[PDB]
């Protein structure tokens, strides 16, 4: 029985969700810039710099991803607001495969 | 412009001023009615208060902050020598005075703790600027009573760097005082026991006014207890609960562990107006789901140790101001865990009863009262 409260949760983590997608999108432009410290010209030196350039930009990226967790985690859904609580797990397990992504880049550089 | 009252706090600084016969406690660009005490050197950039704050995971060797507990310190003073083991910034010796050691703008720079509370005092200014419309040049700024000459001149040196004509420096527990009119008050000389708790630090002061005249009789306190101790017994709560439930142990993650701490800040601030609070926390840990509850009896049983021991201190200032708790005249309250219902039922229970002074917010008292101190002396 679909409630009005429901849709200001679900209105909630649409914004959420587009936050998620910004944020995505760094993260892919920032596997782009590794890919080309990786294939261009830089010696080793200036490849160093650059990488952690990177690094410090990756943190970024999970730090953005923390808190967007952090915001999710305010949530209190009961249990009638099924579609709000498949929705908020939906876009926490996709935070986590982000994450998972980040440290992938972030452990491996500088 | 106007003369503003500026409480220059270890994590907080709060700006307010007097103006049609009422005290604004400005809010800064993010919104906040506080900012924190952070400054961050980057490449390009310095970065003061929020913006410093949340750029901390990226930046933490260049990133400062509890500049308050180095100013006006020697190198070798106790303060220093114990807390730069935890602090992600270099911490150097100059000729016997401490210096922040930063990269800032492709360049190793060394900052004396004035020249960063000058930073933070000079956010504090543009806060009130962009407010009232108008350039701010006069300030009085709180300084903790327990400060000696050297840290009350380098607060006010920090004043002078950041552009500031500093009107008067006054102490905390007077700035309260101010804030509730308390010289204002009839009859013969007042008590005043000020209980100040915040975050991270514990202060308690017995003031006499007489004749308007702020005498500090004694100082006592806690230089490591705060908000930040009543979230970690939290923790420990739903570590050992999710244990207990799932047999897994979080600990093991730092990111897990942030999440649930988070979740508990904010938990332990609705339970000081409800008597319990909810928390959901989805795929906390080894993909399992968090959903618990807390009710107020156990947060206070969590802490009772930490609460009662707040009491302490406050025997401690009544025996070196030779003085019985009968002749405690007037409570203030300050500091934001002062909030915390337990806390203000132990401090009543203490002094038979006696109502507290509360009405004003407790992490915005010290800047109240500074901003009237400021208003008289324009
Ligand atoms: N589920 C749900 N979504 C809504 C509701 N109202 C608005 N939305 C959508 O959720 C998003 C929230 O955006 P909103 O602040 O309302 O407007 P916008 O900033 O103009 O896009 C948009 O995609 C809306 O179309 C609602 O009642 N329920
Ligand atoms: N329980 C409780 N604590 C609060 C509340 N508001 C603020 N605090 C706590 O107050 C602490 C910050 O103290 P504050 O007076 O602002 O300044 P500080 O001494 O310079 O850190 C944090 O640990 C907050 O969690 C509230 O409503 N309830």
């Amino acid at each position: 029985s679909n409630s009005p409260q429901e849709e200001v949760e679900l209105k909630k983590l649409k914004h959420l969700e587009k936050s998620v997608e910004k944020i995505a999108d760094q993260l892919e432009e920032l596997n782009k810039e590794l890919t080309g410290i990786q294939q261009g010209f830089l010696p080793k030196d200036l490849q160093a710099e650059a990488l952690c350039k990177l690094d410090r930009r990756v943190k970024a990226t999970i730090e953005q991803f923390m808190k967007i967790l952090e915001e999710i985690d305010t949530l209190i859904l009961p249990e009638n607001f099924k579609d709000s609580r498949l929705k908020r797990k939906g876009l926490v397990k996709k935070v986590q495969a982000f994450l998972a992504e980040c440290d992938t880049v972030e452990q491996n550089i500088c | 412009g106007p003369a503003v009252g500026i409480d220059l706090g270890t994590t907080y600084s709060c700006v307010g001023v007097f103006q049609h016969g009422k005290v604004e406690i400005i809010a800064n660009d993010q919104g906040n009615r506080t900012t924190p005490s952070y400054v961050a050197f980057t490449d390009t950039e310095r970065l003061i208060g929020d913006a410093a704050k949340n750029q901390v995971a990226m930046n933490p060797t260049n990133t400062v902050f509890d500049a308050k507990r180095l100013i006006g310190r020697r190198f070798d003073d106790a303060v220093v020598q114990s807390d730069m083991k935890h602090w992600p910034f270099m911490v150097v010796n100059d000729a016997g005075r401490p210096k922040v050691q930063v990269e800032y703008k492709g360049e190793t720079k060394s900052f004396y703790p004035e020249e960063v509370s000058s930073m933070v005092l000079t956010k504090m200014k543009e806060i009130a600027e962009a407010y009232l419309g108008k350039t701010v040049t006069n300030a009085v700024v709180t300084v903790p009573a327990y400060f000696n000459d050297s840290q009350r001149q380098a607060t006010k040196d920090a004043g002078t760097i950041a552009g500031l004509n500093v009107l008067r420096i006054i102490n905390e527990p007077t700035a309260a005082a101010i804030a509730y009119g308390l010289d204002k008050k009839v009859g013969a000389e007042r008590n005043v026991l000020i209980f100040d708790l915040g975050g991270g630090t514990f202060d308690v002061s017995i003031l006499t006014i007489e004749d308007g005249i702020f005498e500090v009789k004694s100082t006592a306190g806690d230089t490591h207890l705060g908000g930040e101790d009543f979230d970690n017994r939290m923790v420990n709560h739903f570590i050992a609960e999710f244990k207990r439930k799932h047999k897994k142990d979080i600990s093991e993650n730092k990111r897990a562990v942030r999440r649930l701490r988070t979740a508990c800040e904010r938990a332990k601030r609705t339970l000081s107006s409800s008597t319990q609070a909810s928390i959901e926390i989805d795929s906390l840990y080894e993909g399992i789901d968090f959903y618990t509850s807390i009710t107020r009896a156990r947060f206070e049983e969590l802490n009772a140790d930490l609460f009662r021991g707040t009491l302490d201190p406050v025997e401690k200032a009544l025996r070196d101001a030779k003085l019985d708790k009968s002749q405690i005249h007037d409570i203030v309250l300050v500091g934001g865990s002062t909030r915390i219902p337990k806390i203000q039922k132990l401090l009543q229970d203490f002094f038979n009863g006696k109502e507290l002074n509360k009405s004003i917010n407790p992490d915005e008292a010290v800047a109240y009262g500074a901003a009237v101190q400021a208003a008289i002396l324009s």
